[PDB]
């Protein structure tokens, strides 16, 4: 009671119902680094202009 | 004009240059430690972006 699979039939993507749990860390990744302090806040004119030598503004 | 011209003018000028003086010193150390630690808004040298990595199943199972 066996039928030869047609062309491309054996190349299809199949689905299975394995009862093992999905490995949470397959790569055994270490703790991810904390992000650098986020850039936010409002922008206001530079205090006392360029502040470089004799340039008041 | 009266001395209140030069007196209050000096008050404004001296104060404004005083804030610039302290800010200049504050900037020198802020850049100094920001360059060293790197945990700051600037001086963040570029690194490899993580969106280039492909996660689709490859040929060999173990990678």
């Amino acid at each position: 009671g066996w039928v030869r699979p047609d062309l491309g039939e054996l190349s299809k993507v199949t689905k299975v119902k394995t009862d093992r749990p999905l490995p949470e860390n397959p790569y055994h990744s270490r703790a991810r680094p904390e992000p650098n302090p986020e850039a936010e806040g409002d922008l206001k004119p530079a205090k006392h202009g360029s502040r470089l030598f004799f340039w008041t503004m | 004009d009266g001395p209140e011209k030069n007196y209050e003018k000096t008050m404004a000028i001296l104060q404004i240059e005083a804030e610039k003086a302290e800010l200049r010193l504050k900037e020198l150390e802020v850049r100094r430690l920001m360059r060293a630690r790197g945990d700051g808004p600037w001086y963040q040298y570029p690194t490899i972006d993580k969106a280039l990595i492909d996660h689709s199943p490859k040929t060999t199972p173990d990678n």
